């Protein structure tokens, strides 16, 4: 099973994930974290980990939430999202962790 | 009232006229007949595309020609600017726009060659049009695909292949990582390949590839047919089978039937790929015809979800067309053939589609040009892979994702395009092979 | 292999004559082969799935080249039955934008009889139309209402009334008059038909108005056709190129069901049928028009304000009216064309013509044609009724002269001057436009 | 039978008609003359007497055409019209002569 | 993001904002709750009629509130000017406009009283509306009536009369010279007077009066009913009988059903009289409600052919409403309650209707006020004539025609109104009698 | 004669209580008589055709006056069966603009049983609705999605998902959210129902979303209702005043045919039901709403951001839910109202409420009501799911306390504080909005 963007590349390291988060922030978008144990074509609403981090100022703050979500949900897929409120749509979504 | 023939210029050339924000504006490149002044040729185009004819008529004085007439208000070089009052046009009808702007004026003896370069559709008229039935944002939501260009490919041979097998090629492409595949523009229903058979077996392949990969898939099923009723029938069947997409050749089918399919598509929840077959009959020559950017505007107004934009005609020209399809406001830039500013009045954006003999080596340039919001089509670039469609699809998918990753990391994907692809090829045998072939 | 000079075309083959301007360095033989491949089966790289088929059954073949003209044959099974849309998608779908050609013009097309039989042709046809009108032995008179736009529905129909009662057989909406703020279609349709009925009762001759149903969607066009039929109109009108062939086919089917005769305006044709180096020659468009089913189509005037060659126009009229048209290089007819019993289409000559052109027009077209006088009717010094009388009389005087054995070209002016002695309206028209000539 | 505007007043004299024509001209409208022997609810297109007098500069010029129409068609109803081309509609219509 | 309650003013009061030509503008007369600043009350109206609520929500940051929010951009006296972006509204839906502008904001504790005075409908939004199905010019063409106001009258008693007799009153009114007659707004289908019976016998009277007089006639048959389907049924029957008119109480039936009847009316070729029953529930008080001029704008946008305008509320107020209904552009004039300029973007004009206890003595004033393009209704002013409806209709018709004649001749119909009527009365006994009665 | 203090109203009469502010110099008795005449038969001058009838059978009569309140009785035969539109046209059609009254408010109306039987009432009703939801013994939880406008369809349904899975029974479109460029209705309807099904499966409780079908024409509203039913939605929503009663009746009929429950938003009501001197009291609008057939209607909160009196609201809830409501001057109920077996309507309390208001809300409404928390759900410090849990828990804790015999007003804060000990979401909501009070 693939999980869309970047799922055809090798699994991302934490430093690669962090650079994607920096790309989200540098462009003024809102990073978010979601997780599910049931990925697939019929699931368009993964579980929110907290809320989209509107107040995050650094990529490391997001990475700390990722590690906390990863520790809390070790048997779930976990993805990073990037939301553009001017576009009213996600501009980036990729799985950061796989069970 | 005085009967007789007067120069068009006396009534339809007005260089003092100040265009209104509600006026529809046209930029015509005019080659007059030798001996015919430019002002007279331009006034003839304005007259015979609005209210006038070749001789004065008593009935002219029964209406308000100062209000209704089109006016050439500026001639710069060989470009005539003509303003058309809003009241001249039927709301929501691209067909009416064409019947006036390009109806007869291209065939006048007094004008040896005529090319419509650009058109300023006023905001008040744009709001009478529905725009794309889906739009980029909603389409990405329906697909659950964010952060990269989307990949497609035409199932080949163009004409010749049978149904359950035609669908095996679809299955292989989609299970290899392409998001979509498509019918050829001239594949409708033919003795070698009837539409009901193709629709049924193509969709079995789509459901299978989607279940195995876990990613949402689609096939642009061509509903183009000889009548509007037949096209609507084929769209209904595509929807009944759960297809997310249909496809129409919007120029060969025509705008009136195009509008009918666009309405039904939105009602049925289908996304509408628009193939621009025949466009080069209109838009190829720089001295006569209609430039594609005008066709693209009409396309976004009626409502298509994607339209082909070519490969790279010219780079400046293509960037202008991509902006016209995707942005909410596009400033003028005659360097890109944009003679007017274009406000899109909130109409949804259209996906540009790059297609035509492209393969893995072009991905860095394509990402740099278009960014995330575009479709990259690999027709023969998928089936022609050494190990078949499946492996070719994987090579193309990896190439796009690898380049997007590098871009997001801050790398210069143009100067490092080669290095990026070779890095990704070290962990993807399919990509390494594809790069060797082409 | 896509160039095969030893291939003999089949009677079932669809044939095309392309004028090719290849990219520099691309020889004619290879450019023709490329057009044949891209308009049939060919791809740009080898594909594994090609081995699961027999492409030879579907390949198009260039079988003859002379100069910059390539003759290409297409198997019958390549095309969807009864769909002009499919023909265009294949024959003119991508080969005009291909890189290896700089310019391309489709000059002619041989529609095989076996493909023609999948089309219904005109819903009425010349013979049945003349029967419905009870008009035999002369060209029929018409005219576009002017100004093109701006008249109210009621004043619009006043002009219709004056034209028809003065001797015109028909009048028509301008191609760009559909439904607009100054003139909505329901208002126009009602008032126009009041005028048509009034002029018919007062003159004793059957009348008609070509009510334009052209609209933004097929459904809207069908609605307007329904209303025209409910009013008893003998005619509707459609811009078949701007509306498009798919919606045109839908309107043609409905027209036959409702008993409506269908006038077809070729608006937009000059965008791509004008220049000799690129596009689609109108004679091809005329064949497609007759296949789908138009009762009339504009063909040009030769002598009017819009461009048109006399020899090419003679061939196009034959293509629209005859059951078999042999090839004729002098008229640009590259192929023999059998029409498989399809009904014939009225050619329509319109655009910048007036009384002095009638001898030429009768000479070119003969009786089976419509002559439209818009500005040449309303522009009469005394208005539309007098202008209509002048045009009707000029046409009848010339037809009479021809039938009596006179050379209407050599005696054209004399014939008009004779008729003018008994028709002051014609005399005044001849005086006004005596010095208004266009280049031929 | 009545004929709409002014038909419920006594028949107009030529001086009254002329004043109506002056009203049409003073407001920049186009005076016209029409006539019919079949007035009624089903007739919305009377016969034109010449064309609408776009070039008329004085009411007397119109009155001379009225007298000529009246002499030529003594057994017809004859009405004066006033047309406003900015409005695209008649702004005044009344019968000037009855048979 | 910070949860909690913030003053509306911080986000929805922006005195630096410059309204766009595409913005919809409102002028609200605001009476704040004592202790609530005017800026906060105005911002609350803007917030709760566009995007905001009473406390900050995390989802606010999922959209572009700078683009979508309404903004109070000016407060002058007790009038708040608020601008609404075009994207907030559904094309062609008066119902949507109401649901935002007047949906909830009139009931907030922080705003003690609120009155919507005027609204600037932008040209780009007006073009999504069809306007009147007929319009003044086309209506006059259908009637063949030019150069005078048109006359009507309500058949009375309001409720009580039977069918074949109700129609005898219609016959008498129309054969006496009235152009039209009408149903009372509350005459629909009742045990005393069922609609099918009334429609059948009223139309027999219309055909008869039209044949005898030679002038085209009509009756405004009320199709108002409990459901949209029932109203459409009654409109179909009216059309089947050859009626030129139907009538709807557009406020009591409602705008959604009004829009449905307006569409069917145009399809059937019916002209649509609109009765404003219930308007005073909304528009009577100067401190709270919606002024009628706003209702009149919505009426012209949906598409009514006539609407009542009152008798003379105020003269300045009525002249403003008449302009809003008939002109293509109406400049602002707060003296007449017009706070904005209103461009009508080519929508057809509406006939104003003056009704309410008027008789022959009012005709000079009515002609001076309205000119030719209006309906004058004489309900009891026709049936209450000493010799019945027929003679009353003749008196009213003569009075209008006589005054129009004098005006066209250059006479001052205000200073000579009395003299003009007495002159005409010398040759019309009906007029002389009517003047004596009232 | 239109004032008759000796007239005894019939059980078939329709009765009205008007508060009249007459024009100065117009005495109350004469103003009441004028209202009765103009709302029934009367004219302004004698007419010959009045003698062909028996108007006494149709006259309305003012039969009692106290202070500035006039009681007027209308015969049953004055009104069209089953048409609220007709009631309004007669009762509030012209008498509010009449010159002899300066202001006029309709306070109450006695709908006679014989007229009620011509109406169908709610399509579902409280009892059947609770059966369809399988929810008994507590007020039901809902909430409007915020921002009112601006969210995409997919993000809009994300908020729906978070709300429903957190414990809300329903969510709803804002009254002004119909179909707009940023959020078209078909997109919203599809994504919302995906969220509804998802939350229902994950929680095990039946869910719903009040999809707004309000549109510019009846036909469009019916189309949107059809699509909601095709998606399996249990609910649709309509703004019955802005859309209007005629189109509302059409939607209600279709809703029953399709099996849809019908939420009714009273947008625009405050334009004319707010001021005590002029308009129509909401209790009258509530009666009309129950007659046509709404399953819910907003009634106000008393304690929230929008105005509403506690006593009047108590009477309105009884008018919506009971089969017989006796007159009660303390609550502004001027007449006894029998409901002739019509189904009852859910009152809905919405607007600026949060957890601290739940004791008051339960005390006012009891179990048969919806409590809507829009800002009070999404405004929770941790978002919509936590907010929904806080509101659901507060409602259940208060219901439990009441059922156990506690005075939920006297112990309201204590009850919430007890529940908060086991529900951190409630604790956080209580802390955030602890100082947010409105005037009562
Ligand atoms: O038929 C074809 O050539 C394609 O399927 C491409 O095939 P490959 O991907 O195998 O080349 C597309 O239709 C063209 O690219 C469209 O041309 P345009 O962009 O001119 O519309
Ligand atoms: O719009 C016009 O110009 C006409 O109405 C001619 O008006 P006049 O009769 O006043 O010239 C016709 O549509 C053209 O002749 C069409 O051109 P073609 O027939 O070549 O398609
Ligand atoms: O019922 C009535 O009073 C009328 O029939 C007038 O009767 P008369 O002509 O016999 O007075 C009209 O409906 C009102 O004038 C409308 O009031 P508005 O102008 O307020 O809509
Ligand atoms: O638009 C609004 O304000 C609401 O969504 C409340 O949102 P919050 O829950 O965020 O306050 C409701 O429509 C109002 O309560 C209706 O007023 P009523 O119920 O009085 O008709
Ligand atoms: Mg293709
Ligand atoms: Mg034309
Ligand atoms: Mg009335
Ligand atoms: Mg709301």
């Amino acid at each position: 099973m693939h999980t869309e963007t970047f799922s055809y590349l090798p699994p991302l390291t934490d430093e690669e994930i962090k650079k994607q988060v920096e790309y989200i922030l540098k462009n003024g978008w809102i990073p978010g974290i979601e997780y599910t144990d049931e990925p697939g074509p019929h699931n368009s609403y993964w579980s929110f980990w907290k809320l989209p981090f509107f107040n995050a100022e650094t990529a490391e703050e997001v990475m700390e939430e990722l590690e906390a979500c990863r520790e809390a949900n070790p048997d779930c897929y976990i993805k990073i999202t990037g939301y553009d409120n001017i576009r009213q749509g996600q501009v980036l979504s990729f799985v950061a962790y796989r069970p | 009232y005085e009967a007789g023939v007067r120069p068009y210029r006396e009534t339809y050339y007005d260089p003092d006229y100040e265009p209104k924000d509600t006026d529809l504006l046209c930029a015509f490149r005019i080659t007059p007949k030798p001996g015919v002044p430019m002002e007279e040729a331009a006034a003839a185009v304005a007259a015979e595309s609005s209210t006038g004819t070749w001789t004065e008529v008593w009935s002219n004085l029964l209406t308000d020609l100062e209000r209704y007439k089109a006016r050439c208000y500026r001639i710069e070089g060989d470009v005539a600017y003509i303003a058309y009052p809003l009241d001249l046009f039927e709301e929501g009808s691209i067909v009416n726009i064409m019947s006036s702007i390009v109806g007869n004026v291209f065939g006048f003896k007094a004008v040896q060659a005529l090319r419509l370069e650009d058109m300023r559709i006023p905001v008040a008229y744009l709001k009478t049009f529905p725009g794309p039935p889906t739009g980029i944002q909603v389409e990405r939501d329906r697909l659950n695909k964010y952060g990269r260009p989307l990949l497609g490919g035409t199932i080949k041979p163009k004409l010749g292949l049978s149904a359950k097998e035609y669908a095996r090629v679809v299955y292989e492409c989609l299970r290899g990582g392409l998001d979509t595949t498509k019918d050829d523009e001239n594949l409708n229903s033919q003795p070698f390949n009837r539409w009901r058979d193709r629709f049924l077996y193509v969709m079995e392949a789509v459901r299978k590839a989607e279940a195995e990969t876990g990613e949402r898939k689609g096939h642009w099923l061509n509903v183009t047919a000889g009548s509007t009723e037949e096209m609507l029938k084929r769209a209904e069947f595509a929807a009944e089978l759960g297809s997310r997409y249909i496809m129409v050749d919007f120029l060969t089918a025509g705008f009136a039937a195009f509008a009918s399919v666009r309405r039904r598509a939105e009602e049925l929840g289908l996304m509408l790929h628009c193939h621009r077959a025949m466009h080069a009959v209109f838009d190829r020559q720089p001295n006569h015809g209609i430039h594609f950017r005008v066709l693209a505007k009409w396309l976004r107004m009626v409502g298509g979800d994607h339209v082909h934009t070519g490969t790279v005609g010219d780079r400046a020209e293509t960037l202008g067309i991509a902006d016209l399809l995707r942005e909410d406001y596009v400033p003028a830039d005659p360097g890109r053939g944009l003679f007017f500013d274009q406000d899109w009045a909130g109409l949804k954006p259209v996906f540009p589609v790059a297609s035509g003999g492209i393969h893995v080596w072009h991905v860095p340039d394509l990402v740099s040009i278009f960014g995330d919001d575009a479709f990259f089509l690999f027709g023969g670039g998928t089936h022609g892979h050494p190990r078949g469609s499946r492996a070719g699809a994987t090579a193309n998918r990896v190439a796009v994702e690898a380049v997007v990753q590098a871009r997001n990391e801050g790398r210069d994907i143009l100067a490092e395009g080669r290095e990026i692809l070779e890095e990704a090829a070290r962990s993807c045998p399919e990509l390494r092979e594809a790069m060797e072939l082409w």
